[PDB]
């Protein structure tokens, strides 16, 4: 009788927070651009 | 290009309904003609 | 080692025009006002012969 | 039921011709060889049946100028038919009266392809019944429990 | 080549769209089993990969039932027909496998005493057929959304497998959005069980 | 030869003469607001009603000697009537055992049977029987559907259009195959080409139209006026709209008022514009101006004439000018 | 040894020997959970949800009694038999009498989850509902020993069935 | 009175059978047709113990 002691995060947990968004915004910033100004800021 | 878990995966806790029998007809349509569940004997599943 | 995992989608989740149909005899829940159905009561539907004969 | 049948069946006595050029016997047999034949059901399942009890002649048989022997009345003898047009909605009825499946209405509708204006009356006349099919299905259930298929069915 | 020695599965190009596992569809080039494939190349619905096939073949439509509908692989068919692949493989994957368990379960009502977590299918989809998926795709059924999975014997879960609308994949697996892994909870004592 | 008449239909009636008579017996002696007993229905010959089983039976149970009403029936029935005419007789006893009965036109099944030549047990639905029995041709339903009115006092409430449709399937479900329908051929004419034909059809076929809906036109404007009012469409929501609509009351008001065509009472622009700022928090309807609404929420129920009257009301001098007068 | 030359797979008969195979106890056992859904054809199908060892007899008396639940001239029953069947009391000692002939005779299929038993096929335009055909079935499925729910026509969407 | 072994079974066969609970038993009673169409609910006797049937 699981969820009643420990929450809904508990049994409905995906516990793979590791990457269920974030590769695809990690192929967002792919796309976008990186050049000499957007280095001139890290400069 | 997203797939959210949660639109089409629902994990509800339902409560099964009773046939109403306080009312007349949706205890007549509610009779889910399962209710044969009688052969449930945990027969021989593997011999005759 | 082979390791299987799906692709990575470039349309709808859910498929729309590829869906299945439901598997379950579609009686509505409109056609025999089984349960889980909410109206105003102001908008009582189907009483032709109860309290729609006299409607309002 | 054996009331309500004719006893006495007159037979239709030609009033007036439609057509000054007699149409000869060569053609006869030639049209009402097509209609000895006469489609049935109304989608996939059309099944191209036969008639019994064919008339012979049809340029003669009902367009025009022929008696129907519906006699009712002292003074109303076998009524003549008028030409089509005469008739209201005949070849638009042509259209709308005939077996209508639903399957074959419904996609008529949600791409509001009518051929008739009318069979989007058809239509509600239809569903109207389907659903008083219903009305009744359950306003008898708040009597008791009727239970479908359930009898021995045949013998 | 040899009598003895016959290849175990051989390359195939389907002409038609087979459901089973071995099956295929339209034009994909796959090494199904020899025995299958064999009665594929009598059948019709498979041809070994000449270098004709290789840039198209005359697939199937049942919409007029015969080899009529010419699709060429270019490359662009050939990104295809791979998640095309990619996608119905972990379908027949997990669809096929009967991922096993061994839990402990002491007292009467044969409950697994620890009982299972969505976390406790993906991790036994990977660890036995290696197909790795979001554990939030897979939802319980009614009796095991509560408590988790719990029982011991035959318990299945369907895992939803979201992406498929523009792979126009469907009459072509059972379930297009679903499919069910079928759990086995066989009990044992402390000597092979864990938690 | 000799066409009796060459109009676009205009013999959707019977003969003044025998309409004359049609309704001196077709007649309902008007319910006395008693509460009826028992409404039963006969067939009867043309005059031969008898004290029988059939007759004096049903008020012997009750006592009544209905060796009156047979000729009370035959002192209405026994003239006007060609020979072994079965009519239906609708007999309704009140409370207080006093009857009344209308004599109605033989039924259509008995019309059916004569305007074929077929007697009992030769037709039948093909489903049962195999095989379409007697042919017919629309030409012929049209004047089966003409002696039968069902409210003998208004001859044509239904349009004689809709009567037939109504005989037609009653027909088909009897295994009589009219002509045309039914086959891949209409009925063949010695006149011109089928296209000649079929040319002749698309001009008279759409004649009837202007005729048929200026019938139901002028049946709506002496309709009830509880008709004439307005009833929104419901085709263009969609069915979680159309539940989302039920649930709450409120957005099938503003709908009706947002959709309302344009009246002396409508013609307010924040009562308008009040719905139009409910449906919106609602994400209803939001890129459909008031114009392509009214033309699809509009009472689908009106003649076409009708709908387009009601439609272009802001054009008819706005109804600004119609109002309630004093 | 086992399975091979089958008898069109109602049994497998011994290669060289044209008696029957008198296979192990839990050989095709069904308490597997099926993968493979049925592609029922019939208007209605009867497939069992549940898993078992049901005889032929058992399986004949539930088509006369949903043959009498019928309508007649509309659908015709269809029972499907391509499955494959299993032997009974077989071996020596454990038959009664030494009378090894009268025992194993009974054949009884092992049905996994899923298999369709019967179809309401439609013979015309005729129609069904689920409450039309559940009620059909209602006679036969208290004879048929499993558990066993009715499935309307095409691939049974196992998500529902079960 | 058939005991209709499931509670799910109880049908109303009349219009005058009805249901009750005759002490915590759903049941079918008709005044019409008095024993001829009555079911009653499997469940425990009225007064039972928790020796007797648990
Ligand atoms: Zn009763």
């Amino acid at each position: 009788n699981l969820n009643k002691r420990y929450g809904a995060p508990y049994v409905a947990k995906g516990y793979a927070s590791l990457d269920p968004r974030c590769s695809l915004d990690a192929y967002s910033s792919f796309q976008q651009t990186v050049t000499s100004a957007d280095m001139k800021k890290a400069l | 290009a997203t797939y959210d878990p949660a639109a089409f995966v629902s994990d509800d806790i339902k409560k099964d309904v009773r046939r109403p029998f306080w009312s007349r007809r949706r205890w007549a349509l509610s009779d889910n003609f399962m209710v044969p569940m009688s052969p449930k004997p945990k027969n021989t599943i593997k011999d005759e | 080692e082979r390791y299987y995992a799906l692709p990575h989608l470039r349309g709808p989740s859910m498929p729309v025009q590829l869906a299945q149909p439901s598997g379950k005899y579609p009686s509505g829940k409109f056609t025999q006002m089984m349960e889980d159905v909410a109206i105003h009561p102001l908008q009582k539907p189907d009483a032709r012969y109860k309290h729609n004969m006299y409607p309002a | 039921k054996r009331s309500g049948k004719p006893s006495d069946l007159p037979d239709y006595k030609q009033v007036y011709l439609p057509y000054d050029t007699a149409p000869t016997k060569t053609e006869l047999d030639r049209e009402r060889r097509k209609f000895m034949h006469a489609y049935s059901g109304r989608m996939e399942h059309r099944k191209m049946v036969e008639v019994k009890d064919v008339p012979q002649n049809m340029y003669t048989y009902g367009k025009e100028g022929m008696s129907i022997p519906i006699s009712i009345f002292k003074d109303q003898a076998d009524p003549v038919i008028g030409p089509e047009w005469t008739y209201p909605g005949i070849f638009e009825n042509k259209i709308v009266a005939q077996h209508w499946y639903m399957e074959e209405l419904f996609d008529r509708e949600k791409s509001n392809t009518f051929e008739s204006p009318w069979q989007r009356q058809v239509l509600d006349n239809q569903v109207k019944r389907r659903l008083g099919k219903v009305a009744w299905r359950m306003s008898m259930l708040n009597i008791k429990t009727i239970d479908i298929f359930h009898k021995e069915r045949g013998a | 080549m040899a009598p003895e020695l016959q290849l175990e599965y051989i390359p195939i190009i389907f002409t038609r769209t087979i459901l089973g596992p071995q099956g295929g569809f339209a034009g994909e080039e796959r090494l199904i089993k020899r025995e299958v494939a064999q009665k594929y190349m009598s059948e019709g619905n498979a041809v070994t990969p000449s270098a004709e096939f290789h840039q198209g073949v005359w697939c199937y439509n049942p919409d007029s039932e015969q080899y009529d509908r010419f699709v060429e692989r270019n490359a662009e068919f050939l990104d295809f027909a791979a998640r095309k692949r990619q996608w119905l493989d972990v379908y027949w994957r997990v669809n096929t496998g009967y991922l096993l368990f061994g839990r402990q379960s002491w007292g009467q009502g044969w409950l697994l005493n620890c009982p299972l977590r969505k976390k406790d299918i993906a991790q036994k989809l990977w660890e036995q057929y290696k197909v790795r998926v979001d554990p939030r795709l897979i939802e319980f059924r009614e009796k095991d959304r509560r408590t988790g999975i719990q029982d011991l014997g035959h318990n299945w879960c369907w895992l939803y497998l979201p992406g498929a609308e523009e792979l126009a994949i469907d009459r072509e697996v059972y379930d297009n959005k679903r499919v069910k892994v079928r759990m086995h909870i066989r009990k044992m004592s402390s000597y092979g069980a864990l938690y | 030869p000799k066409t009796v008449n060459i109009e676009p239909g205009s013999n959707r009636f019977l003969d003044p003469n025998v309409e004359a008579k049609a309704k001196d017996i077709f007649a309902v002696p008007e319910f006395p607001n008693k509460a009826v007993l028992h409404n039963w229905r006969f067939f009867i010959k043309a005059g031969k009603a008898a004290t029988g089983p059939p007759v004096g039976q049903e008020f012997s149970k009750l006592g009544l000697k209905a060796m009156d009403f047979a000729k009370a029936f035959n002192d209405r029935t026994k003239p006007h009537f060609k020979d072994d005419i079965e009519l239906i007789v609708r007999i309704q006893v009140y409370f207080d055992k006093s009857y009344i009965f209308r004599i109605e036109p033989p039924p259509t099944a008995w019309f059916l049977l004569r305007a074929i030549r077929k007697k009992r047990g030769e037709t039948g639905p093909v489903v049962l029987r195999g095989n379409y029995c007697a042919y017919l041709t629309l030409e012929m339903c049209y004047e089966i559907a003409k002696m039968k009115q069902m409210s003998w006092g208004k001859v044509e409430y239904p349009p004689i259009e809709v009567r037939v449709r109504r005989v037609v399937g009653q027909a088909r479900r009897m295994g009589i195959a009219i002509i045309g329908i039914d086959t891949v051929h209409s009925s063949p004419v010695k006149g011109m080409t089928e296209k000649q034909y079929l040319e002749e059809s698309e001009k008279h076929r759409k004649v009837h139209m202007i005729q048929y809906e200026a019938l139901k036109a002028k049946e709506l404007e002496s309709a009830p006026l509880i008709e004439r009012l307005h009833r929104p469409n419901m085709a263009p929501l969609t069915n979680t709209q159309l539940e989302e609509g039920l649930k709450d009351a409120n957005l099938l008001n503003a709908l009706w008022k947002s959709s309302h065509p344009k009246s002396l009472f409508t013609q307010d622009t924040r009562d308008r514009e009040m719905a139009r700022r409910y449906l919106n928090t609602r994400g209803w309807f939001k890129e459909m101006t008031p114009e392509e609404m009214r033309v699809v929420f509009l009472n689908y129920r009106l003649p076409k004439q009708e709908d387009h009257q009601r439609q272009l009301n802001m054009t008819n001098g706005q109804a600004q000018s119609q109002a309630y007068w004093s | 040894l086992r399975p091979s030359s089958l008898l069109r797979a109602y049994h497998y008969v011994h290669p060289k020997t044209g008696r029957p195979i008198r296979q192990y106890r839990k050989y095709g056992d069904p308490r597997f959970i099926n993968n493979e859904v049925a592609l029922i054809k019939g208007l209605f199908a009867l497939i069992t949800t549940d898993f078992g060892m049901v005889t032929q007899s058992q399986l004949e008396n539930a088509r006369l009694a949903i043959l009498r639940r019928m309508p007649r001239g509309s659908f015709a029953l269809t029972m499907h038999t391509d499955y494959e069947e299993f032997p009974v009391v077989q071996k020596s000692p454990e038959s009664r009498m030494g009378a090894g002939k009268s025992n194993i005779h009974h054949f009884a299929y092992k049905f996994t989850t899923g298999v369709p038993l019967f179809e309401i096929t439609a013979l015309s335009s005729r129609r069904l509902n689920q409450a039309e055909a559940e009620g059909i079935f209602l006679a036969g499925r208290s004879f048929i020993p499993l558990q066993t729910a009715v499935v309307p026509r095409g691939r049974v969407d196992e998500y529902h069935v079960f | 009175h058939p005991g209709l072994v499931p509670r799910d079974k109880l049908k109303l066969h009349c219009e005058f059978c009805r249901f009750h609970w005759v002490q915590d038993t759903l049941v079918v009673r008709c005044a019409a047709h008095p024993k001829e169409h009555n079911q009653r609910e499997i469940w425990l006797e009225p007064t039972w113990t928790w020796g007797k049937q648990q």
